[PDB]
């Protein structure tokens, strides 16, 4: 996988075989660390008009 | 602010008429030693009408006020030559 | 089956029969009109070239398409703000209802704000707000006037309407009892003001029952606020389509720019990047066109809602079927998510009776015509009464005016004319 | 900022024309924006792709311009229908619609010509000086409830008068100004006062 965002500790308890999660509109929003097997949310980095 | 981070404006607790709209009910204005201020826009003065079951208000005078209003009617006609524009 | 247009009602029409109502029912109906929609400001560069340098360099060859696409959305947002300001912000002075609620027996506690809650909205507004329920450059801008300010504007309009009639719109708010205001409303629709003062308790009870029945609705059904939910769902579906069009290929080998730049050189991936840019630009153009059309529709609806706010609420409109069905008396605004709800109070007759009528009456060879009324007969005697209500009175000289002789009017009957 | 509604349309049309005339300088993926520079550097079999790219770009620009012009023409047509309705109602008559022919009780309106627009001079009637008075819904004299024909009962503290709504012109309550309907015990708030007989 790839992308860019801040990895905050989430609470979405995944299934023992699921690796990453996708919210509506098919966007990667949560992945599981392959080493510690913890889940975390993927929030896109801040952006907006000046 | 609830519309975004604003830098360069001093937030005041007073309420004035909205001069420069920002968003989320916050507007900016250039007032008083002199810098841009930010505040929550006020909708108007509080007028408690003296209402009762036996009081009425009848005017004793009047003022003939003439106000203006502008409404668009038409716009400039445009006929662009398609071939000359694409293949001049 | 073949749909039926309604029940067949043959009106008992003749040249000497008239139906005058003897009762009435104060019916209050609701109406939902959209005012504004959610603001959208999509980053034209980040949506097409999210985290890419070659894509950003190639996008500059298409001119100022991103500039006009952003200017269209900015204009749409400014237009929605202007609509929200023009629909609600019509009074330059916030009015407050007095602590005493002696409005001639009418109960407005179900439409006035309640300080016992943080959100200063009424019960009906709370019921309305409980029904209608950032990535890839998509940003939603917050509206200028929040829900609290819209609620304050609605409360000021309602207080001005219930404490000053229609004088708060044309100028300074002139206090007037609600009974006299309703008497003026009755005089506006062509009904004598004595009917209200002689049936004030009945009209107050009918208004309270109508408001209670309105409260009964908007809590069980879901198709009442469909006009706002439809706009919300349309905007959501447009955003979903715009965000799902990124997963398309448009003829390219892949939809991800990183997967293309990592499998081809800097001379063959340009074609795929150009195809993706063209597809995403066409998608953005289609989205902006749909948003402009929807904004035009919302602006038309907001202009209609502002006209109704100015006519039905700040005055008494004689336009038929404009401020609800029936003879319009008054209206009360209510705040709604991205919209406005009007509670039109109308006057509907309930019980009519048949009477034998005549166009004129001749007493001494002089034809008499009613000043404001209609001649009716209950079988034996003749009376003169108003049109929208049955109040029979003796035909006197002060109620009729003389014009012409008897042999010129068709259908004139003989009857005595009293002299005071 | 008084005539901003017309200057805005003028500036929008000017900006649309400027964008349409500046879109020709774009490449749209081609090697150059000038067709003469492409036909003089490539043969008649490879420059066709660049010409096709330029044609597609310019056609998309023209389509976007025409769509924007159609939307703006719809807006201008709505505004012109509103202006025609106002010219028919406020100018050629007296409209009782609130806040339509300006703020206040509309009396008359005067049209004025403007560049690509119209300017109305709404002459309205606005009250200026109001006073408080004690009012009553009805008056009973001999057990008969009297109601004002066209007016409102007012009291200055000692005596009662009948006057119009939008102006203070106190008159003596006579039989010609009031009509009788019902008795006293049916109206809420009815007070005792003499009714003059002419
Ligand atoms: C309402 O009252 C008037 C008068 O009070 C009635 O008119 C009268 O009608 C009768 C019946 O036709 C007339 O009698 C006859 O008149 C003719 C001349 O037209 C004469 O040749 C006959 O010998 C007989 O007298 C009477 O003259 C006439 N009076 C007047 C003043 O015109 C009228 O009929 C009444 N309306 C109804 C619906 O009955
Ligand atoms: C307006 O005038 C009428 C009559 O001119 C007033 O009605 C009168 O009110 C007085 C005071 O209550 C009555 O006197 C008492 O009447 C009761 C019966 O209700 C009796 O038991 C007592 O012994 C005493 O006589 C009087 O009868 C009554 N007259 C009529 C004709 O109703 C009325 O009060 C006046 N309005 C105001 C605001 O004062
Ligand atoms: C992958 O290796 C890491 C470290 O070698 C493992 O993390 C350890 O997990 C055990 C049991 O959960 C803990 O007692 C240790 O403290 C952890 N060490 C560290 C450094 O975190 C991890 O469990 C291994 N994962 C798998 C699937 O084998
Ligand atoms: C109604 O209002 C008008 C306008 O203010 C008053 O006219 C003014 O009256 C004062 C008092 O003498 C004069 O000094 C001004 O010159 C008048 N102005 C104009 C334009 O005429 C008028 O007096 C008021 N009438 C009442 C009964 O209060
Ligand atoms: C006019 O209609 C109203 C409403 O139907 C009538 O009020 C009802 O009258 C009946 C008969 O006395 C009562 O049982 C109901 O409780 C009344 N309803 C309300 C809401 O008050 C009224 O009587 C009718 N008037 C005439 C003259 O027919
Ligand atoms: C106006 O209507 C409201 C609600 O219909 C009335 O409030 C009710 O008052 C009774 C009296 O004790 C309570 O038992 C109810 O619980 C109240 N209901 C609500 C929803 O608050 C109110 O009293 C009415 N006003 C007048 C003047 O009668
Ligand atoms: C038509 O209306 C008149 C007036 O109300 C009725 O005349 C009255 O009838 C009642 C009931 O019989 C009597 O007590 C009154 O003395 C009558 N008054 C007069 C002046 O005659 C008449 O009965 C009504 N006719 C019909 C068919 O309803
Ligand atoms: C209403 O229409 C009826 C039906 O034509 C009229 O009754 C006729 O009137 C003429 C003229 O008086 C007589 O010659 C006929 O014999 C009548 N026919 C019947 C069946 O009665 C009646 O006159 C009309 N009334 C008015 C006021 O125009
Ligand atoms: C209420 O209006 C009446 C009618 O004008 C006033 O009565 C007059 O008052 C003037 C001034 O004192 C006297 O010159 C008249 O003789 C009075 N006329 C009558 C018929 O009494 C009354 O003074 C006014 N009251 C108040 C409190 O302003
Ligand atoms: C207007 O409202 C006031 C306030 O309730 C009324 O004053 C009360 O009237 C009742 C009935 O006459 C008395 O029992 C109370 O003692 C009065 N209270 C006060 C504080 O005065 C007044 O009667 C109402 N007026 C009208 C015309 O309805
Ligand atoms: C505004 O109010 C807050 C909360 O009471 C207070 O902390 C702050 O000092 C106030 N600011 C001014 C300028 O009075
Ligand atoms: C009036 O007459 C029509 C036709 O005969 C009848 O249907 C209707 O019930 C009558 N009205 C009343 C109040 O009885
Ligand atoms: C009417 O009464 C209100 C409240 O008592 C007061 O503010 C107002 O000035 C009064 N009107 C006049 C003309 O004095």
């Amino acid at each position: 996988l790839t992308g860019t965002g801040v990895l905050t500790e989430s609470n979405k308890k995944f299934l023992p075989f699921q690796q990453f999660g996708r919210d509506i509109a098919d966007t990667t929003d949560a992945v599981r660390d392959p080493q510690t097997l913890e889940i975390l949310d993927i929030t896109p980095c801040s952006f907006g008009g000046v | 602010t609830r519309a975004g981070c604003l830098i360069g404006a001093e937030h005041v607790n007073n309420s004035y008429e909205c001069d420069i709209p920002i968003g989320a009910g916050i507007c900016a204005s250039y007032q008083t030693s002199q810098s841009i201020i930010a505040y929550t826009m006020s909708l108007g003065a509080e007028n408690s009408v003296a209402y009762s079951n036996n009081s009425i208000a009848i005017p004793t005078n009047f003022t003939i006020s003439v106000t203006t209003e502008i409404l668009p009617v038409s716009m400039t006609k445009t006929s662009v030559d398609c071939t000359m524009y694409i293949c001049g | 089956y073949t749909m039926s247009l309604g029940a067949e009602n043959s009106v008992a029409y003749s040249n000497n029969s008239i139906a005058i109502p003897t009762n009435f029912t104060i019916s209050v109906t609701t109406e939902i009109l959209p005012v504004s929609m959610t603001k959208t400001s999509v980053d034209c560069t980040m949506y097409i070239c999210g985290d890419s340098t070659e894509c950003s360099n190639l996008l500059l060859q298409y001119g100022s398409f991103c500039t006009q696409l952003n200017r269209a959305l900015t204009g749409i947002a400014v237009e929605q703000d202007k609509n929200t300001q023009e629909v609600f912000a019509q009074v330059k002075q916030i009015y407050k209802t007095p602590p005493i609620k002696d409005f001639g027996g009418f109960n407005f506690s179900q439409i006035l704000p309640d300080p016992s809650k943080p959100s200063k909205r009424s019960f009906i507004e709370d019921l309305l707000f409980n029904k209608v329920t950032k990535f890839n450059g998509l940003t939603v801008l917050p509206p200028l006037l929040t829900d609290e300010m819209i609620a304050q504007y609605t409360s000021a309009l309602l207080a001005g309407t219930i404490t000053s009639g229609w004088t708060f719109g044309a100028g300074a708010a002139l206090q007037i009892p609600f009974a006299m205001q309703m008497a003026y409303r009755f005089n506006g629709i062509g009904v004598t003001q004595n009917v209200l003062y002689e049936n004030q308790k009945l009209i107050a009870n009918q208004f309270n029952s109508a408001i209670g029945k309105i409260q009964d609705s908007l809590s069980s059904t879901a198709s009442a606020l469909g006009k706002l939910q439809d706009v919300v769902n349309q905007n959501a579906q447009a955003l979903n389509t715009l965000v799902k069009q990124l997963s398309s290929n448009f003829g390219a080998i892949s939809s991800v720019l990183n997967d293309i730049l990592s499998r081809l050189d800097k001379v063959e991936a340009e074609v795929q990047i150009d195809r993706l840019i063209t597809g995403r630009l066409q998608s953005l153009q289609t989205y902006v066109t749909q948003q402009l059309i929807r904004a035009a529709e919302i602006r038309a609806s907001a202009n209609l809602a502002a006209t109704k706010m100015s006519e039905c609420v700040l005055g008494q409109s004689k336009r038929v079927d404009f401020c609800g069905k029936g003879y319009h008396l008054m209206s009360f605004p209510q705040s709604a998510p991205h919209g406005v709800v009007f509670l039109h109070v109308t006057y509907v007759p309930a019980q009519e009776k048949n009477f034998t009528t005549a166009p004129a009456i001749c007493h001494d060879g002089k034809a008499h015509f009613p000043r404001e009324g209609v001649f009716v007969s209950n079988g034996t005697h003749w009376f003169v009464t108003q049109r929208n209500f049955y109040e029979p009175q003796i035909i006197t000289t002060d109620n009729t005016f003389v014009s012409g002789n008897c042999d010129v009017v068709i259908g004139i009957v003989n009857n005595t004319v009293y002299d005071p």
